[PDB]
């Protein structure tokens, strides 16, 4: 995952914490603050569905990986693929 | 816990006159402690141990603008309903004053002792009040109790109870009261349902109603 963006930005920001502290109000609270526009236009059943696919995307931790590009400390698309 | 003083009534000019309160710091606000020096002027517009404020200290004594010592109620009632047939957002009749260009909402001053059917008329200008005899039973209890003021002295204060009636997805009961709405009440040139929201960017009273209206309704989901 790139580290700017903004679906990328809500995995970016939902990575650190562990999986029991995720709820439905967090992933709201992000929906909210990521997509500034067209986040009226979702259903609360649509969100129920992202709300448990974020989940299962986070119970396995070792195929998820949040990358950043920056020249300075020598880190490039090549580094997040290795 | 947090901002326990009240803040618009410690105001250093009194609003509308010439006189000063007196200098009033956060510590010594409440009744408990004393201070030593206190002599507040007394100014009433136009028996002043009768009562005391229940929010503290404030520097001025006498009666302020009001008919009255103690308490001044006014009710808050809010006339909600859906704004479209998909209940996709909220709206509430507001008021919106051709003075201040702001939207206001629509509540008068209660009397003590006033019944809320006449008072409910007095304030809507009904010259139709059976849409309302059948919604009588509408919702109600927002909020109640005591309200920061400018006009908050010693002794006279002013109190509210809101409340919020928020009808069905087609509210049969609103047609002849948008039919009745016009420029009645003279001081709020336009006055529809506007579209509500959960804005803390409002009146003062106003912005805590519209929150737990919104905390009411979307904290479901």
């Amino acid at each position: 995952l790139e580290g700017s963006g903004r679906l990328a930005d809500v995995i970016a920001h939902v990575a650190s914490v562990p999986v029991s502290k995720v709820t439905m109000a967090l992933i709201n609270r992000l929906l909210k603050r990521f997509f500034m526009q067209e986040y009226k236009n979702f259903t609360e059943l649509q969100i129920i569905e992202w709300t448990k696919k974020i989940q299962d995307i986070l119970r396995m931790p070792h195929l998820l990986t949040v990358f950043r590009i920056d020249e300075d400390k020598n880190y490039d698309v090549d580094v997040a693929i290795l | 816990d947090e901002e326990a003083p009240h803040m618009f009534a410690r105001q250093l000019q009194y609003p509308d006159s010439t006189v000063r309160r007196f200098p009033v710091p956060e510590e010594k606000v409440s009744w408990e402690v004393n201070f030593s020096p206190y002599q507040p002027p007394v100014y009433n517009q136009q028996a002043l141990d009768k009562h005391r404020n229940p929010g503290g200290r404030t520097g001025i004594r006498g009666k302020g603008a009001l008919n009255t010592l103690g308490p001044n109620h006014i009710l808050h009632p809010i006339f909600t309903r859906w704004r479209d047939a998909e209940h996709k957002v909220l709206e509430f009749l507001a008021v919106w004053e051709d003075a201040e260009k702001r939207w206001a909402l629509l509540g008068g001053p209660a009397q003590p002792d006033e019944p809320l059917a006449q008072v409910l008329e007095r304030i809507l200008g009904k010259k139709l009040n059976e849409k309302t005899k059948t919604l009588l039973k509408a919702g109600e209890e927002v909020y109640k109790g005591y309200v920061d003021d400018s006009r908050n002295t010693d002794n006279a204060w002013v109190e509210t109870s809101i409340i919020t009636l928020h009808c069905d997805k087609n509210t049969p009961l609103m047609a002849d009261l948008n039919h009745m709405v016009e420029s009645s009440l003279s001081s709020h040139q336009p006055l529809q349902w506007r579209e509500v929201s959960s804005d803390a960017c409002r009146c003062s009273y106003q912005r805590e109603a519209l929150r737990q209206i919104a905390h009411h309704h979307n904290t479901y989901f």
